Formats: structure tokens, sequence, C-alpha cells
């Protein structure tokens, strides 16, 4: 224990939520806007 | 256990945790935001706190 | 009035196209702290294509960003590499400009103004996708430079000009039916 651990060199706040873990919903949003425009133009 | 472990850490610390004077120790614990703590005599500690 | 509306649409289209073209060619997108030239970390420019250095021992040196130093990540890496969406935004703005120019000549068609509107709106959507892709690609301190905000201002102006075009087409068809 002494030489492997007693000499052991070894054994945080929530971060704001980044554009990377809601990016998918943005992609879906813009895709849906494109689809809506396409449908309107077809009609 | 506890005090010996603290000693082993302090000897095995880089940069240097130790200081040469009480005044610089207090100055350092102030300098580090909360990254330094100083172990010293209770009476002196209370006086410095006041 | 029709004259003022057309002038404002044309000026807006030109401004949006100029802004996006400047942004997609200039280098001041991301004031990060990276490496000017490798194979000591300092401030950088880090545009869309070349990451010029700054404030270092040697300034002004630029090297093409090391795209491609997980297929889900691979596709995003590819899309940022080409910057298809910013470029596609620029192309769509140019095509909308062509439509608006053809508005005055060969007029009374009434469907080229609608085309201009659709192109401007699509250019805005392309621009927003491009911004999201770019910001996502750089999640692996910093700040955003004036070229990034040029892209953003381009998006807003493109959307306003698209609204103008669609409203102008509606007014044209309202006049025609009376
Ligand atoms: C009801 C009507 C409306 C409905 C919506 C209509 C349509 C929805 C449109 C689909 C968008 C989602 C696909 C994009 C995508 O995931 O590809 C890549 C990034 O994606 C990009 O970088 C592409 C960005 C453009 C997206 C679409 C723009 C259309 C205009 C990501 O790669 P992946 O392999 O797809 O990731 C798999 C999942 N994983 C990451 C968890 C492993
Ligand atoms: C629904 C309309 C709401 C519009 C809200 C407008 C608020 C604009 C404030 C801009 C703050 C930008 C801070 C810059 C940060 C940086 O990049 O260093």
């Amino acid at each position: 224990n002494k030489w492997w651990y007693d000499k052991g060199e070894c054994g945080e706040k929530t971060s704001a939520l980044s554009l990377s873990n809601v990016a998918g919903v943005f992609y879906i949003l813009v895709g849906g806007l494109g689809l809506a425009m396409l449908v309107a133009l077809i009609e | 256990a506890v005090f010996d472990k603290m000693w082993t850490y302090m000897r095995s610390a880089e940069p240097s945790v130790f200081v040469r004077t009480t005044a610089e120790g207090v100055a350092r614990v102030r300098k580090s935001k909360g990254k330094y703590a100083y172990l010293l005599e209770s009476t002196m500690n209370e006086y410095i706190e006041q | 009035d029709r004259g003022v509306q057309m002038l404002l649409t044309t000026v807006g289209a030109f401004a949006a196209f100029s802004l996006m073209t400047i942004a997609v060619g200039t280098d001041y997108w991301l004031y990060s702290r990276g490496v000017c030239k490798t194979k000591e970390e300092v401030m950088t420019h880090s545009g869309l294509w070349r990451t010029c250095c700054l404030e270092g021992n040697f300034k002004g040196l630029c090297k093409q960003i090391d795209h491609f130093p997980d297929t889900a990540e691979y596709f995003l890496r590819a899309v940022r590499a080409s910057s298809i969406f910013p470029i596609l935004s620029v192309i769509l703005l140019f095509m909308g400009g062509l439509c608006i120019a053809a508005s005055e000549f060969y007029k009374t068609r009434h469907n080229i103004i609608l085309s201009a509107g659709i192109f401007f709106v699509s250019a805005g959507l392309s621009n927003i996708i491009g911004i999201i892709v770019y910001i996502s690609a750089n999640a692996g301190s910093y700040s955003y430079g004036w070229s990034f905000y040029f892209g953003a201002l381009s998006f807003i102006i493109a959307e306003m000009v698209g609204v103008l075009a669609v409203h102008m087409f509606i007014d044209r068809h309202k006049q025609l039916r009376a």
C-alpha cells in the first residue's frame, strides 16, 4: 500500500448547455422549413 | 494517517507548497483564489483572521 | 411605393451578397488561442479557410486549417471542410440578385420576383445551417470576430429582403386582379 498508494499522486460545476447538444433539433427545424417551402411550392 | 499523508503530499508537491515566512504564507493564501491553504499556529491564525 | 420598394429590395440584396461574400473569404471568424504554424500557443485569427496568427513572435503567417487531423462526426467534419452551406448561401444570394435584375427587364412575368423571394429565404436558411455547423465543429476561451457577425447580419438582411420580395409579388398580383 505504502509504495503504490501512499506515494500515490492520484485520488466540476455544471456547465452551460452548448450548441452541440441541441444541434439536432436545429437541423430538424431547418429541414422542416425546407420541406414546408417545397410543399407550398408544389401546391 | 492523516497528518503523515499531508506531509507526504507537501514534500511531493510541485510547485512548492512550503514558504519561508508566515507573512508570505498569508500573502500566498490570499493570492490563490481558494487554491492554497496554510497550516499554522491557532493563535497566529486567529490574529491574522482579525 | 413600388419604386421605393424595388430600390430597397435591390440595395438589400446587394448588401446581403456583399456581406456574405466578404465573410466567407475573410479570416476573422474566431479569435481563439492556437498555433500559427506547426509540423508555444498564441492568439490567432482562425477564419473559415486559413488560421493566420497574431501577437506571436511571427504574425501574419497563415496555414490552411487542419481539417481531418465516427461517421456521424465524419459527415460534420466533411461539411465544415467544404463550407458548402456558407458557399451555397452565397450562390443562392447571387441567383436571387439575378432574378431581381431580370425583374426590371422582361417584366410582367410576376414569377421571377417570387423566385427572388424564394432564393433569399433559402439563402438565409443555408446561412443558419452553416453557422450551426461551424459552431458545432469548433466544440472539440475564444471569441467571434467581425466576419462571423458579417455572416449573421447577412442572414438578417437576406430574410428582410425575402419578405420584401414576397410582399412585392403579392402586391403585383393584387394590382393585376384589379
Ligand atoms: C426576440 C428579439 C430578441 C433580441 C435580443 C437582442 C440582444 C442582443 C445582445 C447581444 C450580446 C452579445 C455579446 C457578445 C459576446 C461575445 O461574443 O464576446
